[PDB]
């Protein structure tokens, strides 16, 4: 009979086989395809989601600071942040003998815990966070606004309060108020927090919500300020001799823009990053008055798209029809935004290693490792989900004749060219990239290094010199003391700047040669091919010559048959899906750099790097074989240490990999035949046929076996390396 | 002070482990085959 | 009819047809007819154990025998290993025989007898006397657990302590104060949040 | 239960009737072709989807059309 | 039609399986979850006993052996009555313990004859 | 012509039987019967796996899906050229003719036939999956 769920699909729940309750569970956020389903519900639903995301990010938020501030030693770590290592949480496990227990039990703690690698105590410390009390607020403070934010979820569909579908779609309004409230109040709010809160207490003094109204941030007492002597707020700076945490050799000042790093925690100075929210915050509010909404004043932005095409008709209609396109589909929006963000994590991950704004964050070399993986990791699944969305929006919500003749239909005319040139490209790239490396790692082989081919990046060595460093030699611009560019910035930010760049025991502007050129040619290689994937995705998601009617279809369904030669994998999901391989390839290349470009940094021999990245055996062996002895070390026939854990979790990943290799070469019908046996079998069997089951079993179909594989596959490879970089890291420092 | 017992990790873990799972799997076992009127 | 708060709403299922009806399913657990009758048969046999172990609780505290919670690690004159046994070979032939009275008649009963009242004042208004005592006594053996869990002492201890100085002595004031003052103004903001949205 | 459609460029050649592994398809009487016959699918609730018919359809494009739909035992080619 | 072998059509074999309390079909359904359970922990508890993590001390290896049987057995009677309440929804003789009532009863026998069984198999090895 | 009626008095084919047979989906949801008349005795190849014997006459089998009953009359029309049909039998008894449909076979045009799920139209002048967007349910554009 009919089952109840699921209670969105009439025809899944009409299923009598297990692919009902998989196919419930992988189409339940589809809400364009449930049924009954409207625009105005649609919206609705999507707004409720929103706020329980929003709750359980901060619900997770205050998970983290209960548990520093319960099972931690941030009141310990504060003191000495240079030989004590942070503490995640405790660890309760029945399973562990007595040497895991003793193994474990390290940091402080009088228990077995976990060494913390997110970084979260350097980034609480320099915001201000001194005592375990802090912590408790924080947690109990982002706890309120979780449950406020679930309340606010469910209270949003509720009948009165149900927002129409007009209101969802004032783009001007919106805009307006995320520019000018969701990022300028906010960054002008957190320059308050600095400016009262982070500043003092870098500088030994203790500014609470008990004492934050009789504590001036500035001896003169918003004075400049209002009679424009902004000047003043820079006046005495933090010393080169200052000791974070305490009133030796502090400052007054608030806004600063020294550049550089302070001398003692090699990070950015919080005056500067005080100053720097504080412009971004009048910038952002200020763009927040650029749309009309209700005061005559502003602009649509329907007049400025419409308003935008070449006389000559090299763009045909320009941009006219985008603003309907874009306001009335979700996929489209939802794709701009994740390409944004997916750029803007990637941002993030170079500043934040290159740039360290947490104090004594360099040092921990975990730390660094694993946020600038973690957050190139994230960025590559976003860019990857952006185009997957760009694919569903042509299939679902695209509109030819709404579209005609401007960019977004011009795209799909000469669509042939770009993929033929993504081709060309990565073809380039590859063979050449895997040339030099075969013919270095021959000439290695033969014991003549002299004769490999070793090109070097003079173009990003000149944009190095161009930013001050002078060890290449170019003197121009910023490495020229007689320029005007030098001379016009030696009173404001060059001399810190430069004394940071042309340090080489910090990882700003790292000095490149062949090896980093020849894998930035790998990376380039990693960008097209996997552009080259989803934009062939997107693009012939409407159809192609094999299928000509493939919009039809949807934007994930099996094939179309073993006719017409074969279409195996023709859908745009399956384009995304190999493009997933691609993705985690690349991230995979510029990670492997990253690691062991900064592992033999912090060995302190550079060497090591350059003399053997320029052939993949070097990659091999003094990379992958070297750093993996005391990962694999972790238990033994002769006992075990603190770092069995990473290599349990090593041979986790290795065994999820290889089980996702089973649902990506084994297909459905094999299967199918096999569980049809199973079943003659146990309706053969006494004792056992008087047990039946509820739901029919059958093979996986061909879509949720790609998605299974392609799972396990990236939970294997996450998790290979997170435990390799992890164990690696941590041992060797 | 927010600070919990020292007994704390002993319920907690296996509660989260064992029992509230089996509680869920079980009601949501039970959602899935239920049959509709 | 009252209800479970000034102006609530009977969630279509709670007519009034049961005794001590008040409308307060917000989980809406009872929805199937069937599932009503057994709840409402746990109802009233939870109730029962609670008021009896809160009347034992509360007379061992006011002679001076060991406390509730300590009263089991106390040496009796037989072993734990044969009580375990004889109270689970008792209760089996015991809760079989109150299992197939309520397929039978509905209601509770001991051993053979379904309507199992003596000097027979089993009356229409004492059924929803035991159903209130013994929604009371459950609220009443959760109290005496919790104020055991925070202060220990007991329960007769823990209202004269509260005599003492009520204005100092409760539980805002004890090691689970901001929990319960955070949970008492959300439920006080409760009826309000159903009002509003109805 | 999957969708099959026909087009009105079926030439009546009957091939995709006959490779049809559950008599899904048939001919009915048509004035659009030289043939005089169309096919037409008034039994799509037996259809399995194994597009064998469009395997077997020699028109460009396809004359006929499967869509997978909503999954049965009929569907799903279930024994059991 | 089907296939048919002396495995699955000897006399003793089918006396045997007739025999067995699952196939009476005419006792009461809890009787022959008790009788089922009983069969069932007594070689359950044997092991959790010979090869659990605490084997090896002396006193308390039976003890964590006949604890954790018990555990098993609650989680099989979990099992059980799940199982009557998603199979039994609606709709020789039909046997009673295939319906709502007759597997929760299953259920609740097998409940206790496990609990006795894994009870008695531990007093078994004193 | 008429429709015919089952005859559940049929004489199956020699077979010795096989695991390949029906299961409990017979006995509580429904299963198929073919019937033929052979010419004379002949072994024939099991559609779930064997070498059965058809009698002289009539012929009556059972099988767990309409794909096994149709391949059997496949085999049958291309070989033995004969003229197979088949019902499809609940387990309450009813039995509802399957094929040959209007008594004469699919592949060739009969007179008295419907056209049913016929677009009077291309491939390429179907509509775009926006104008079928926000509908009862997932729609495909040839749908309309």
């Amino acid at each position: 009979a009919t089952k109840l769920f699921p209670k969105f699909s009439q025809g899944l729940a009409q299923d009598p086989t297990t692919r009902r309750i998989w196919y419930g569970l992988a189409m339940a956020h589809d809400f364009e395809s449930h049924d009954g389903m409207t625009e105005e519900n649609l919206y609705q639903k999507i707004f409720a989601s929103h706020f329980g995301q929003l709750s359980i990010i901060f619900l997770w938020t205050s998970g983290n600071l209960f548990h520093v501030a319960w099972q931690g030693n941030f009141e310990q770590w504060v003191t000495d942040p240079v030989h004590i290592r942070p503490i995640a949480h405790a660890i309760w496990d029945p399973h562990f003998g007595q040497p895991a227990v003793e193994a474990f039990t390290r940091g402080g703690a009088s228990g077995p815990v976990n060494i913390s690698t997110s970084g979260v105590y350097q980034w609480w410390y320099t915001i201000g966070m001194r005592t375990n009390q802090d912590l408790y607020v924080g947690s109990v403070f982002l706890a309120l606004v979780s449950a406020i934010f679930l309340f606010a979820g469910w209270l949003h569909l509720q009948p009165n309060f149900q927002p129409s579908l007009s209101w969802f779609k004032d783009a001007e309004s919106r805009l307006n108020h995320h520019l000018s409230g969701l990022f300028g109040v906010s960054s002008l709010a957190w320059t308050g927090h600095l400016v009262h809160v982070a500043i003092p207490e870098s500088r030994g003094q203790h500014v609470g919500w008990d004492n934050f109204l009789s504590v001036l941030p500035h001896p003169q007492g918003l004075t400049p300020f209002f009679t424009g002597n902004w000047a003043a707020y820079a006046q005495s700076p933090d010393t080169a001799s200052h000791v974070f945490g305490t009133a030796q050799g502090s400052g007054q000042a608030i806004l600063t823009f020294l550049g550089g790093f302070h001398p003692q925690t090699q990070s950015l100075w919080l005056t500067d990053m005080a100053h720097h929210h504080l412009a971004i915050a009048v910038i952002f509010i200020v763009a927040g008055h650029m749309y009309r909404t209700n005061f005559g004043i502003g602009h649509r932005m329907q007049a400025i798209l419409e308003a935008h095409t070449p006389p000559s008709g090299s763009l045909g209609a320009g941009h006219k029809g985008l603003f309907d396109t874009v306001n009335n589909s979700l996929h489209f929006q939802l794709g701009l935004a994740l390409a944004s963000v997916g750029t803007i994590t990637s941002l993030v991950a170079q500043h934040m290693y290159s740039l360290p704004p947490y104090a004594f964050q360099a040092i921990d070399f975990t730390t660094q490792a694993a946020l600038y993986t973690h957050h190139q990791y994230i960025a590559g699944f976003i860019m990857c989900g952006a185009f997957a969305h760009g694919a569903i929006f042509f299939i679902r919500d695209y509109d030819p004749e709404q579209n005609k003749g401007n960019v977004l239909a011009r795209m799909l005319d000469h669509k042939e060219a770009l993929i033929s040139h993504l081709s060309w490209v990565s073809l380039f790239l590859g063979f050449h990239t895997l040339g030099l490396y075969v013919h270095n790692d021959v000439m290695q082989a033969f014991g003549t290094p002299e004769k490999q081919i070793l090109i070097e990046p003079v173009f990003a060595q000149w944009i190095q010199a161009a930013h001050g460093k002078a060890l290449y030699g170019f003197d121009f611009l910023l490495s020229s003391k007689t320029s005007a560019a030098f001379a016009n910035g030696q009173s404001l930010w060059l001399p810190g700047w430069l004394d940071a760049i042309n340090n080489n025991q910090n990882s700003l502007f790292l000095t490149i040669g062949p090896g980093d050129f020849l894998v930035h040619h790998a990376i380039a290689l990693g960008l097209h091919t996997t552009t080259l994937i989803l934009v062939k995705g997107a693009l012939d998601a409407r159809g192609s010559k094999l299928m000509p009617d493939k919009k039809d279809f949807g934007y994930s369904f099996p094939c179309d048959g073993p006719g017409r030669g074969g279409t195996c994998d023709i859908s745009a999901y399956d384009a995304f899906y190999l493009a997933v391989f691609w993705m985690l390839n690349t991230i995979g290349w510029v990670t492997f750099y990253w690691h062991w470009k900064h592992l033999t940094l912090w060995q302190g021999n550079v060497a090591q790097f350059d003399e053997s990245s320029t052939y993949l055996m070097g990659w091999l062996r003094d990379y992958l074989w070297l750093n993996s002895s005391q990962l694999i070390n972790g238990y033994n026939p002769f006992g075990m240490n603190s770092l069995s854990v990473w290599a349990w979790t090593f041979l986790f990943g290795h065994l999820i990999y290889a089980t996702g290799f089973m649902f990506l070469i084994s297909w459905r019908g094999y299967w199918q035949e096999l569980i049809e046996t199973l079943v003659w079998a146990h309706e053969k069997t006494p004792l056992a046929n008087l047990v039946y089951w509820k739901d029919k079993p059958v093979a996986l179909s061909i879509v949720q076996a790609r998605l299974v594989g392609l799972a396990h596959f990236s939970v294997g490879y996450i998790f290979t390396y997170a435990a390799f970089l992890i164990a690696s890291t941590s041992g060797r420092f | 002070p927010f600070v919990p017992p020292s007994w704390a990790p002993s319920v907690f873990v296996p509660l989260t482990g064992l029992v509230l799972p089996a509680i869920a799997m079980a009601t949501l076992f039970v959602y899935i085959e239920k049959e509709a009127p | 009819r009252p209800m479970w708060y000034p102006g609530a709403t009977a969630p279509a299922h709670l007519d009034g047809s049961m005794l001590g009806d008040y409308g307060f399913d917000p989980l809406r657990l009872g929805v199937n007819k069937d599932n009503l009758k057994w709840f409402r048969e746990a109802e009233l046999t939870n109730g029962r154990w609670a008021m009896a172990a809160v009347v034992g609780i509360l007379f061992t505290d006011a002679v001076g025998l060991p406390k509730f919670w300590t009263a089991g690690a106390e040496k009796y004159a037989l072993d734990n290993q044969t009580l375990a046994l004889i109270e689970v070979a008792v209760f089996a032939v015991l809760e079989g025989k109150r299992y197939e009275i309520y397929k039978k008649t509905g209601e509770t009963g001991f051993l053979s007898f379904a309507p199992f009242d003596p000097m027979g004042m089993k009356s229409e208004e004492m059924k929803l006397k035991e159903l209130k005592n013994g929604r009371l006594a459950m609220l009443a053996f959760l109290g005496f657990c919790s104020q055991a869990a925070v202060y220990g002492k007991g329960p007769i201890e823990t209202l004269q302590l509260h005599l003492a100085d009520p204005g100092h002595n409760n539980i805002y004031t004890s090691s689970v104060g901001p929990e319960t003052a955070v949970t008492v103004a959300v439920l006080c903001v409760l009826p309000m949040i159903i009002e509003a949205t109805k | 239960a999957h969708i099959v459609k026909i087009y009105d460029t079926c030439i009546g050649c009957t091939q995709c009737v006959r490779a049809c592994p559950l008599d899904v398809l048939e001919m009915v009487p048509w004035d659009g072709c030289k043939a005089s016959q169309m096919a037409s699918a008034p039994r799509t609730e037996d259809c399995v989807g194994c597009k064998r018919c469009e395997t077997a359809c020699p028109t460009d494009f396809l004359s006929v059309r499967v869509y997978l739909g909503s999954e049965s035992t009929r569907s799903m080619g279930l024994s059991y | 039609g089907m296939l048919e072998t002396p495995v699955t059509s000897a006399p003793i074999v089918a006396t045997y399986l007739s025999n067995l309390p699952a196939y009476r079909t005419g006792v009461a359904p809890v009787l022959r979850g008790v009788e089922i359970g009983l069969a069932h922990g007594f070689l359950l508890a044997g092991p959790f006993i010979k090869l659990g993590p605490l084997r090896n001390v002396p006193e308390t290896a039976e003890i964590a052996g006949s604890l954790s049987a018990a555990g098993l057995v609650l989680i099989l009677a979990l099992c059980l009555s799940i199982y009557g309440s998603a199979q039994f929804q609606s709709t020789v003789a039909r046997d009673p313990l295939f319906s709502a009532d007759g597997w929760s009863e299953f259920a609740a026998g097998f409940l206790v004859g496990g609990e006795a069984g894994v009870a008695w198999a531990y007093v078994c090895t004193q | 012509w008429t429709v015919p009626t089952l005859n559940p008095d049929t004489p199956s084919p020699i077979f010795g039987g096989s695991t390949g047979g029906l299961l409990r989906k017979a006995q509580t949801e429904e299963f198929y019967v073919i019937t033929w008349e052979a010419k004379k005795e002949q072994i024939f190849e099991m559609p779930t796996g064997g070498a059965a014997i058809m009698r002289q006459g009539p012929n009556l089998l059972k099988f767990g899906k309409k794909e096994q009953c149709l391949a059997l009359t496949t085999q049958l029309r291309n070989k033995f050229k004969l003229t197979p049909c088949f019902y499809r039998v609940f387990p309450d008894g009813k039995v509802q003719y399957l094929h040959p449909a209007d008594g004469v076979y699919p592949e060739k045009v009969n007179a008295g036939r419907v056209g049913a799920n016929q677009n009077m139209r291309r491939i390429g002048q179907n509509v775009n999956p926006i104008k079928v967007k926000f509908s009862g349910r997932m729609m495909s554009p040839a749908e309309i």
